[PDB]
């Protein structure tokens, strides 16, 4: 894997450093480290693919060093350069693509792929270069086991789950109560909704709670907290429970009332937010507990109480929201944000060749269902295949 | 150009020069060296006799613009260990050879010219045979057929 | 265009690695290739400018060489180097100036200014350093016809288009049925709405359908896929098509049943995804079909019913929508995003020196205007211009 | 400072070409530079912490140098220098965890710590290395007062501001004429409403007009400008302006008539926009004036002149919105995006050791606080604690 | 790609020129191009076929050199020469049907099969001999990317399409009006009709358009303007645009008053020609506009006037019809046309050979469906399969 | 007129037969013609359009003589021979576009350019090759 990376380094570099008529100081430290990689790769042959309707390709590698001096490179060195980067870069896209297909429910983090089986030798140990990308350096330090940190731009931590709760129920459906929410990729939208408008809550206030537990504990998240969720604010219908019947929601809204917003982390609070919106910080949770709660207006205009009898017909339903966007956070484990294309290519490669489903991936790589249950042997397969990924994103473009 | 000098292994079919080409990447001195990996004798009957005949690169001796092509490559190329005394004593001693540019390219036209007047009179075959006793030749009267 | 962000490269790092203090092997390879482009640019004269209210400005270059023979860097190097670079760096900000202002029908992937096109000469060549940017990388991988990719954060793939569809109509606008949709940036927002919500239709459903045809052919793209539409689903009165009368618009909202979102390329189906939100990929796609359906309840509680009557005057209609945004996606042209600030360094050397409409990009550099009518020769000059604002971009900050 | 990012980019740079089997030529111009800093920093003795939780650290540095004298980096040598370097990179962690916790009202931008004032000397000199991250070069530039930029991807530019303004109101309520916004983040929500919809004004036309002042001059911005703000389109019931009572708002949504967007620097006009949606930009401002008018439709279907009578019960409001969002913005003072995390490093080393209240900051780095109030004194300790903390994201993830 | 069409051209110069008693020095040039090739081609193995029906062959290479000693060439030469190029005639009619049935969605510019990825290398570079062929001269330039142009003679730009528009139209079909055209190979015919001959139109003109968008920009085309479509003139019953009911159409020709002919580049007029019929030319298009109108006779000698009363029974209904041919034109990329057999070809191999669809090219090489959605990696595998087609019928008749 | 299609004869020739790799006796005789073209046609000047909007150029020939001592043609000589075939295939595309563009209703089969009047003479007699279209 670091010899792997190290080939891309290398191969990335040549094409940008070897160029017609730059000086050779420039390249003079590249030169060597590529002759280098030449002399180890000499003698090897390799054979890549061969699940699904990957093609078998067998390489074979005998190639002359980059010895000629010179003192400006002249176009000569550049394109017999481009000869042999050209070979190196189909030969590691091969690879990479040969890597990102396996997996292994046994033992994830291993090299699963004939090729790389191989390349994890001390004979290609000299191949090695400098590890600077975010994926390898974290893959070099959790190889010691140290701390490592990726930064995702909105992270796709939460699964799907769009639901509700029903805390005060019947099949007329024409008294309610209880919270709805939408979870999707960094966006929590919640709505506690009640049609009385807490006219028999005692102290005409009624309490709403929405917890929401996280797969992987986030660190430093920058958190857009607004009120007044959109989603769940315009009338809509709505299938029951068991789905057998439909039920009306007409809301009006409310603005939050003692809105009390707790990052846990193992059930202790780390952070605590009460009625402050905007941008807020959560430095070390994984577990969000939304505590608002809906008042009765004590002076309501004429506009305003015929909207709320004290009676039963209640044609306009008290609903107050509230909406938590992560936009950046630090994640020990590897996810999928709205930055990154390491998913994409991922899905990319497993659906262009006709991959069958294997033991530890969901069918056709539902990152729903992967972020559902995200057991360690799943992390371990998603962190490999994504370092892989990374390595081709930077040769293929 | 900086590599390691080769093991031979006697028992393979490729010559030096014909390793060293598929190791050496310079579009200069691999020219040359694919040129001798094979310059042979093309087997042709000319009025019934059999005869071995040059190329018309070796014939007209253009092959020599390569040779001192590839020898001036070897001239201003810096060897990485070598002691300098002897490293500048063997780039000098290449530029009194590369400097005989015209010199030699038409002393090999004269040689492959007296070849062919008298490759026109054999009359029987032009038999390539390795025999078992050699002319021995001496490299000393090659370089004072050249300087 | 090479030796631009070659001597681009060289400025940006000699005000990085030129410091006081450091040491001169950090720098040793850095300071030859400076000089090296000194002694390119000696005796040379060049002239910028001279379209709008650009000003002509002439450049001479008579500058000595810098000294290698500091172990540690002194702060009189460093002053002259500051001198040397401060001249340079304000001769290629005159040069990207130029470049970005000018553009031609003909052939627009050429240099325009006098400027690039006398350094496009091989007296210039041995200028070239290392080109290791994601724009001069696809400029050199393009210049000799090979595969690139521009990775976008919600790229501007769409342009403005907010409009709708009546299927049935009347000019009492009364029963309504179609579509309406807000196509913009990388979002699309698409509702379905019936008045009448299937009562007369076969088996109570209706099919809705929305195709999105794309101008490039995006690749690897992870889009968030969210049902219900937000923007279309409050109360709103509407111009007709002819723009003569409004119509009202007081949508209750069902959930989408049976959703198809289709990736088609050449109209192939490339990928299906049927039922299924959140986020998803889509691997290869010029074109987005959506395919979504409304179905009538068969079960409704009392306050559902008095929604829906049988006969014609419907006072809450039913709505159906979708939503699609793309979140990141690798296309082989250029684009416009909300990562880069590119477009906007065009527009604003465009728009600060009063620049006349040309024959290629719309007046006012109209982003809607120009990736409506995306054609080749505008997709060249607006590549070749993007990437001297990302020359720019480097230098000036 | 310079120092400790050299410190910090030689830490990094030697976890990453510092690796097993890498030639001796990729780093042999690292291992001179990490030998210098070796002999520079020995004899030295530092203190770190001392403030709230952070505890009292006393460091010592007595190393040997190490070896110049491998052609392949064996592992010996990669141990002794991940020993150096866990070392060094302990040392600098808490060098900016005690950075980053002190502040100062009289000169913020000088180094606050004791061991950074103690690094500021010219012994320590030597130690300088390249300064190619954004932060860093932007701390070099203006040390000498030239132009800076900071590149943001949705700018935290706007404090938190939802509230509304009555031009025409009363005790009752139910003829009300005025704006209500959003200010939050990058995004400006903002929408007027009329209940009469305009049959009294003076040709069915009403005025509506809603300036933003900035606190810094954002350069080079593209926007996203939508009509039909989503937010204030859903009936609410709201507190009055001294909270005494509540009043209802029912809204239906005409699109905006004659949008005219100007975009103020120092008053003067800069940028124009006249009925123009989708990605505009915006290239030097620190004013947003948005400026957009309410018409009644002369036209109207019987559907439509039921909801705007002539007479005073109006149970639907006419409401007209737009939705302005900053995607990118070139800014020259520091701010925070949800692109970085250094806002979110800050608060949580300030939350994690229990840190008091000083001079400068709000309490809890209320960011809406500090962007309402932002000071020159408060701006020049932000932009340095938040340099340490990209040279502390450097080495620590 | 530059070595196969190297091998190509000297098997046929081979053929051609090394005759039986011909002279020495017409082919002294010849023998030494071969020779190098016979020493570069030998002791290497290539592998053949292996998708569909074609069988799998392998190639090994052992010849001996030919000779350089006679004056005229004699029998014996000239039959070991017939021997060495049928076996290399062999090999290469099988490498070039290898790379013709292969094809990518990735990069189709690139080498697919696996001889031509081996024949790639600088090896085998010094085959190369010269490039005078039309498409061999086409990639050489686009693999530098400059400007191309394939001379068709009547070149299928246009897909098969043949349909109508009713821009009058009713369910008895009786006064029906609008235009039919056909647009087949380089051919459109197109007729506008008016049952009524604007009987009621104003000014008795009736105007009729039809614009043909093209796919590609065609340039320099000599296209034959002819009146009075011929397709379009004899009565025929044509089924509706459901395909429910059949409607009749009996016509009468007028000449067609006021034609304007226009070829539209990017929406911007570059040739127009009023009223001018015969061989016209367009310099650079890609967008045909006819502009053909229908007036009514004013003046109608008894035997025209019974055939168009004021009342509603037509028996003879009014057309007016165009043709316009492109005979001859250049444009950038490959298409199809008359004059070459390429397209036959390679249809010819793909179906010999039974080879399943692949990812790319439509379903048995439908060039309707092919120039239909005329995409640029399709575009690219087009151009490489007919370039090795081209090599294929130079050696293969 | 015959100097005019053995300038482009030449350039097409050069296009095709001067690539990478190729063997100097392949272009032994074509490389001979080009050094007899550059040697004709320096130090002289041209100018070429100046009717409608047919921009006015100036050409000047100043070129070094292509090397005539390599086996294997490599990619220095095939740049080197890019640049030169670049400038004079714009010239001649010049010409030829200023030569289509006049008419004269005297001799119309004389040229009337002044960059193909001034290239009527036997000063440039020598660039002439093979006539075969
Ligand atoms: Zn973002």
């Amino acid at each position: 894997m670091d010899v792997l990376y190290s080939l891309s380094k290398t191969l990335k570099d040549a094409r940008d450093k070897i160029v017609e008529g730059t000086l050779y100081s420039n390249v003079s430290d590249l030169i060597q480290q590529f002759n280098q990689m030449i002399i180890t790769m000499n003698g090897n042959e390799f054979q890549t693919g061969g699940i699904g309707n990957l093609p078998i390709r067998n390489w074979n590698f005998n190639f002359g060093l980059l010895g000629t001096t010179l003192l400006n490179l002249d176009a000569n060195y550049v394109e017999t350069a481009r000869n042999t980067i050209d070979y190196f870069v189909d030969f590691v896209d091969n690879v990479c693509m040969d890597e990102m297909v396996r997996e292994s429910q046994r033992n994830g983090i291993a090299p699963q792929s004939d090729s790389l089986r191989k390349l994890s030798a001390i004979k290609f140990k000299r191949i090695n270069f400098d590890n600077s990308s975010e994926y390898i350096e974290n893959w070099n330090l959790q190889n010691r086991r140290q701390r490592t940190g990726f930064t995702f731009h909105k992270p796709n931590i939460f699964p799907y789950s769009a639901s509700f709760t029903l805390n005060r129920s019947q099949p007329a459906h024409d008294n309610l109560m209880g919270t709805m929410w939408l979870n999707a990729g960094s966006e929590i939208q919640v709505a506690g909704f009640d049609y009385s408008c807490a006219i028999n809550a005692p102290a005409n206030i009624q309490q709403f709670e929405h917890i929401v537990p996280l797969r992987r504990v986030l660190t430093t998240a920058t958190i857009t907290l607004l009120p007044d969720a959109e989603r769940f604010s315009f009338p809509r219908v709505i299938n029951s429970a068991d789905g057998a019947t439909t039920w009306f929601f007409n809301p009006v809204i409310l603005r939050p009332n003692n809105v009390e917003v707790e990052f846990l982390l193992n059930g202790q609070i780390i952070n605590t937010y009460q009625a402050r919106f905007g941008t807020i910080v959560a430095r070390n949770f994984d577990t969000i507990r939304l505590s608002f709660q809906l008042m009765r207006p004590p002076n309501m205009t004429p506009a305003v109480a015929v909207l709320f009898p004290n009676a039963q017909p209640f044609e306009h339903h008290a609903t107050v929201g509230l909406t938590l966007r992560i936009e950046s956070a630090v994640c020990e484990s590897v996810l999928a944000d709205a930055s990154e294309t390491l998913l994409a290519n991922v899905t990319s490669v497993r659906q262009e060749y006709a991959i069958p489903v294997g033991p530890v991936f969901p069918p056709g790589m539902n990152w729903t269902d992967l972020i559902t249950n995200y057991s360690p042997s799943r992390e371990d397969n998603l962190q490999r295949v994504f370092t892989v990924a990374s390595i081709r994103s930077m040769l293929i473009k | 150009f900086g590599m390691q000098r080769m093991h031979y292994r006697n028992g393979d079919p490729q010559t030096p020069f014909q390793i060293a080409e598929q190791q050496i990447q310079n579009f200069q001195v691999a020219n040359w060296l694919h040129f001798v990996n094979y310059n042979q004798f093309r087997q042709v009957v000319i009025d019934g006799v059999l005869n071995q005949v040059l190329n018309d690169n070796i014939r007209n001796g253009h092959v020599v613009n390569q040779l001192m092509e590839a020898l001036m490559q070897l001239s201003r190329q810096q060897f990485p260990t070598m002691p300098v005394d002897y490293k500048r004593s063997i780039q000098r001693g290449i530029l009194l050879l590369s400097n005989r540019l015209g010199q030699l390219v038409d002393l090999t036209r004269l040689l492959s010219y007296n070849y062919e007047t008298l490759m026109a009179c054999i009359t029987m075959n032009m038999q390539h045979v390795q025999t078992l006793t050699t002319e021995k030749l001496q490299l000393t009267s090659v370089t004072s057929l050249c300087m």
